[PDB]
């Protein structure tokens, strides 16, 4: 299965014309994040048949030199967001390796679909592109991943990501859920949760090679 | 409704105005250089995952998903302090800052009984 066919199947079920005109006007008038050519970077770097793990985000970062189309990831020169810092700390305490670059494109190549539920945002305006169509599209993307793959790992951090369990066939796919890695919640469930090694354990139990979460 | 246009002078949203107030208070309390900008991590999360269990109970926070704003830079990370704001459907829920492992509150309510209100320290 290809991303293009799933995208077309989605376009048959929902009209995206008004959303297109809105986003075109937005990119022409204001500063929209991420860059236009990076909106679907999570899909470009993780072809559908390469999906092993799905980590859901929420909104893209809304500051300069941050978002680039992947959930949680930021550009190489960016300061580390706190959630990403705690993700790396849990990775060190879980797998044993310390990551020094703040981008996750190697995770994407390894098969980790880093999917925000909303894919664009105006600079400095949180939730500015909410309720324009991204939610429907990403819900359908989650449904398609649940349907057209045999067994994948969904890492659902936080309550909003856990609300998407209704869209996942829990009989087929592994669900790793905990509180958000945000510093506001990391010490209430995230630290010690060991999501990376659990995902790799499930992948090996289903006959798939594990994710190399470390740098290389 | 129009916090930007509800005062005498031009201002931003209630969130951004409260952010600037929290910033001028934290800069003094922690002797902050503010040589770098305050980047913001925004996230929605259940109140029971982001607030102490003692304040949840059978209050409306037992089910509420809050919009959270956590500010950060390398200086705040050095001092292990994270200023935060929390809202629930355009109403202010919390003003405070994480201090290492603690969670300090300058304002906190469950929409029915104000737990803490020390906003007098901000103005």
């Amino acid at each position: 299965m290809e991303w293009s066919q799933i995208f077309h199947d989605i376009t048959t079920k929902h009209d995206f014309k008004a959303m297109h005109d809105f986003l075109e006007k937005e990119y022409s008038t204001a500063i929209v994040y991420p860059d236009r050519e990076n909106i679907y970077q999570a899909f470009d770097l993780t072809p559908f048949e390469n999906i092993k793990v799905v980590i859901l985000g929420q909104d893209p970062y809304h500051g300069p030199n941050q978002a680039h189309g992947l959930a949680f990831s930021v550009q190489p020169n960016a300061k580390f967001p706190p959630s990403l810092r705690n993700m790396y700390k849990e990775l060190a305490d879980d797998i044993g390796c310390v990551r020094q670059t703040p981008h996750l494109q190697d995770w994407a190549r390894e098969g980790v679909l880093l999917l925000n539920t909303v894919l664009t945002v105006r600079q400095g305006e949180a939730n500015s592109h909410r309720d324009i169509g991204w939610e429907t599209f990403t819900d359908e993307i989650i449904k398609a991943v649940s349907d057209y793959k045999e067994h994948v790992v969904f890492i659902l951090w936080g309550k909003p990501a856990q609300q998407k369990i209704k869209l996942i066939d829990t009989s087929k796919h592994c669900i790793i859920k905990s509180v958000h890695p945000s510093p506001l919640s990391a010490y209430r469930g995230f630290f010690g949760s060991k999501p990376y090694s659990k995902a790799n354990t499930y992948l090996e139990s289903v006959g798939k090679s594990p994710i190399n979460w470390c740098e290389s | 409704h129009h916090h930007h246009s509800s005062g005498l002078v031009p201002r931003g949203s209630h969130m951004k105005t409260t952010t600037q107030e929290l910033k001028q208070y934290m800069t003094r309390l922690f002797q902050l250089s503010n040589n770098e900008t305050w980047e913001c991590e925004t996230l929605e999360e259940a109140a029971e995952n982001i607030l102490p269990k003692r304040f949840i109970n059978d209050s409306p926070l037992a089910h509420l998903i809050l919009e959270t704003y956590t500010y950060y830079n390398n200086e705040l990370h050095e001092l292990s302090i994270y200023p935060f704001l929390m809202y629930s459907n355009n109403q202010l829920i919390s003003i405070g800052y994480l201090d290492h492992f603690d969670m300090d509150f300058l304002y906190l309510t469950d929409t029915k009984n104000t737990i803490i209100d020390e906003r007098h320290l901000l103005k």
